[PDB]
């Protein structure tokens, strides 16, 4: 029914090695050269990845901005309103980005702002100006 | 034949 | 044990009628199941009786005496059974005390060529049936391929040596009849490489296991995959093993390839992640500078200038978020590569050291079949497996020849008589022989029938050593050519002292190359005296015959020195070297199933020859030329017991032919 354990013999493999006189060593050569090919291909990409790792050395430590934990506020200062309109011009509908720029407004408050000031800040125009880019 | 094999 | 145990010990199913029984008792087997069971019991019980005491003749009277009801009620059936068993040598075979001294006058005349075991077996039987029997032997001794060297206290068999188990072995009966000192063989066989260093139990076990597994694989190739024809030529076992080994090497390389192929797929996935990470660190370095410059603009500042600072702050932490998630992925892949590289698949399938130890195992197989594996039939080399005996193998400690010699007692044996021509016709046979000493001194033997027990190597000779008149029919000679006749030699080393492990029966030696794997690869310690026995098998067997004894014994000592110590191995007092292929009365050792042959050829060999009629238009003649011998018994070839059984077989057939079968009514 099936070969013994640790023994691999498919009908296909038999016909391939018994095809002719030295079809045995021919197949064993292809795989011997395939092994060399893939082995030096490893060292090649291992060399490339080693050089790319030295450029990433140090990480992004000199470029990290300290933790600015600030309490959320309900009131919209004139300042905050102006930041918002500019944030809409730059970020469109990304309510998360806008929220982070202003700093003290939650993602829902940003969505509220869109509805509340829609007329007074021509937010339609500001959004279509962002779309043109 | 087989029967003569050592180390069975 | 019981009646069923006797059927087993006689190689018969206890609960079923055989083909040979169906022929002699067609009334019973075609009849009701009730009768068959009575027959089977009668048969079995009679066998039991004979087996329980094989040193005395079992008569019909003694048999009926010890039967119960309703078995002893039908005395003709009991007689038919006893006679059948007696005729075919299942009871009253070998050397036993005869109750009724032999019949006054003989009937029919049979010439038996060869006094090997097969010949001797038949001879006794035919004489027991009251026929005139004469054996013609070319040698100056009986036994033929059962050769036993004797000198002083040294006793070593140059031919047959091992009894392959007693469970069903007719030699078990023989051993009870003859003073045979049967010692068991301990299965442990330590190997020793070319240098003399023992093979570590780690290697030993893995190679042996690999050997057995490679064998099973060839068996799988043959029966399941049907790999039996290659370029119109029949596939040998040697071919098949190579093919299997190559596929095991191919797989090893296949495994390595897809393992490294796994590494490059991950290494190249990492390469793309590093490019993304480098391009992001570049944009972070730039964006930080931008935010820096936005903060340098000291307050107070308008809202656009304030927004810029805030904007670049968000943009920078967003890109700092991504790089942190990508350093996470880098950590995952970086260890996943250390995972796959930590556990590599097999470096090689087998090393040069391995392949050498595997070659010893092939030598074992080449010894067992007495031939290069390139000659054996893949499909059939092991066709007699089903009929192996049960129990541990034994050796004859007092020498095997004791058996032929004991069988030869009370028999007309003409030694030094070399048969040259066999002539057989409708009216009878004449055998022309000569004296081996003065080869011009000619003899003529007239007989009703000839039993030929010539070795297959002899029958094979070209040009013929024995001429058949008329020539043997095409079907017979084709069988002779097709069949394989192997070669296996022994070197007997006799010392003054035991320098080996006295509790070890046999130890191997690993040769340097594949070419020399058979050469002195095995050593036997079996006998009372300090005797070591070295095998020469495989391709090496044939080539070592063209080499002098001194050189052979030289290489023997060389090896033993390497294993036991240069000063632990003394000079041998007596040495013998067999040359079975060169021996004109053997022309080889024993038969094997050659590639292109099958088990059916063995049957063809046992088939008797019936001559043509003298006068044209005369009735179909009696069969005149009969064949026994090791090469004629499909289920037990290449053995003593096989030859023995074939002898019994033919005696039965001859007696049936010339004395008539009274038991078939
Ligand atoms: C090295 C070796 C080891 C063996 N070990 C074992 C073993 O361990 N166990 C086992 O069961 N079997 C073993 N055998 C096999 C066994 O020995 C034989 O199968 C058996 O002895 C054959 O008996 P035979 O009567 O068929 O042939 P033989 O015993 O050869 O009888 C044939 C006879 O014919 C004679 N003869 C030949 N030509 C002529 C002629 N022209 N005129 C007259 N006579 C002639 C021969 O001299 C010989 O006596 C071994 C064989 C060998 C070679």
């Amino acid at each position: 029914r099936k070969p013994p354990k640790g023994m691999f013999l498919s009908q296909e493999d038999v016909e391939a090695v018994s095809a002719n006189a030295t079809a045995a060593t021919t197949v064993l050569r292809q795989l011997d050269m395939e092994l060399v090919s893939v082995k030096r291909q490893i060292q090649n990409i291992k060399q490339t990845n080693s050089a790319l790792k030295e450029k990433l050395d140090g990480g992004i430590e000199p470029y990290r901005l300290p933790e600015v934990i600030q309490k959320c506020n309900a009131r919209w200062t004139t300042e905050e309103q102006l930041l918002a309109v500019q944030a809409i011009r730059k970020y469109g509908r990304d309510f998360q980005a806008i929220s982070d720029v202003i700093g003290n407004k939650s993602v829902v408050q940003v969505k509220n702002f869109f509805v509340n000031y829609r007329r007074r800040f021509n937010i339609d125009e500001v959004l279509q100006e962002w779309e043109a880019e | 034949p087989r029967g003569f094999l050592v180390k069975r | 044990s019981g009646v069923e145990g006797a059927a087993f010990q006689s190689r018969l199913p206890h609960d079923r009628m055989t083909s040979q029984e169906a022929a002699c008792f067609p009334d019973i087997i075609s009849g009701p199941q009730q009768t068959q069971k009575v027959f089977l019991f009668i048969r079995n019980r009679t066998l039991q009786l004979w087996l329980d005491n094989p040193k005395i003749q079992l008569t019909f009277e003694a048999t009926l005496q010890q039967l119960e009801a309703p078995y002893n009620s039908d005395t003709v059936l009991v007689h038919r059974v006893h006679s059948y068993l007696e005729r075919h040598g299942l009871i009253n075979f070998g050397i036993y005390k005869r109750i009724k001294p032999l019949p006054t006058k003989k009937t029919g005349k049979v010439i038996i060529i060869g006094s090997g075991v097969s010949g001797l077996a038949a001879a006794r039987q035919l004489q027991s049936f009251g026929m005139d029997v004469t054996l013609l032997e070319a040698r100056d001794r009986v036994g033929g391929r059962v050769a036993t060297f004797r000198k002083g206290n040294y006793v070593a068999d140059l031919g047959a040596m091992v009894v392959t188990g007693l469970g069903g072995n007719p030699m078990a009966v023989v051993s009870k009849q003859v003073n045979m000192e049967l010692a068991k063989i301990k299965q442990k066989c330590p190997l020793y490489e070319a240098n003399g260093q023992a093979v570590p139990k780690e290697k030993d076990e893995m190679v042996e296991q690999e050997f057995n597994r490679l064998l099973e694989a060839t068996s799988y190739l043959s029966h399941q995959l049907d790999f039996n024809v290659l370029n119109n030529k029949p596939v040998s076992l040697g071919q098949a093993l190579e093919v299997v080994i190559q596929l095991q090497e191919k797989h090893v390389k296949d495994e390595q390839i897809e393992h490294w192929k796994k590494i490059v797929k991950t290494q190249e996935e990492l390469k793309e992640l590093l490019n993304k990470m480098v391009n992001l660190k570049e944009k972070i370095k730039e964006l930080h500078q931008q935010y820096k410059e936005a903060s340098e603009v000291k307050p107070p500042r308008d809202i656009t200038a304030e927004f810029l600072v805030k904007s670049k702050h968000r943009d920078l932490t967003a890109l700092c978020k991504e790089y942190d998630e990508l350093a996470e992925t880098q950590g995952k892949l970086e260890e996943k590569l250390q995972e796959l590289e930590a556990n590599p698949p097999s470096d090689v399938y087998l090393s040069s050291r391995d392949r050498q130890i595997l070659d010893w195992h092939f030598a074992n197989l080449e010894f067992a079949n007495a031939t290069p594996l390139s000659t054996l039939s893949l499909k059939h080399w092991d066709q007699d497996d089903d009929f192996e005996f049960t129990g541990s193998h034994l050796t004859v400690r007092n020498g095997y020849s004791c058996v032929p010699v004991a069988l030869a007692e009370g028999l007309d044996i003409k030694l030094n008589t070399a048969v040259r021509q066999v002539r057989y016709t409708a009216s009878g046979c004449e055998v022309i022989a000569v004296n081996t000493r003065s080869t011009s001194q000619t003899f003529i033997y007239k007989c009703d029938a000839v039993l030929c027990t010539l070795p297959l190597g002899v029958l094979k000779q070209q040009p013929p050593a024995v001429q058949f008149v008329p020539p043997l029919p095409e079907w017979k000679t084709s069988a002779v050519q097709r069949m394989g006749f192997g070669n296996l030699n022994k070197v007997v080393l006799c010392f003054d002292r035991v320098f080996w492990d006295p509790s070890v029966n046999l130890f191997g030696h690993v040769g340097s190359t594949t070419a020399s794997r058979g050469e002195l690869f095995l050593f036997w310690n079996l006998y009372k005296a300090p005797i070591l026995l070295a095998l020469v098998a495989g391709e090496a067997a044939g080539i070592m015959e063209n080499i002098s004894d001194d050189v052979i014994v030289g290489r023997c000592l060389a090896i033993l020195k390497g294993i036991f110590g240069s000063s632990a191995v003394p000079q041998p007092k007596e040495t013998v070297v067999s040359r079975w292929r060169a021996d004109p009365w053997a022309r080889g050792s024993y038969s094997y199933v050659a590639a292109g042959s099958s088990g059916n050829d063995y049957d063809l060999m046992a088939q008797p020859i019936t001559p043509g009629p003298s006068i044209p238009g005369a009735p179909q003649p009696i069969p005149r030329l009969f064949f026994a011998g090791e090469h004629t018994i499909r289920n037990y070839p290449a053995t003593v017991h096989g030859a023995l059984l074939s002898g019994l077989r033919e005696a039965g057939r001859i007696a049936d032919q010339f004395l008539g079968a009274m038991y078939t009514l």
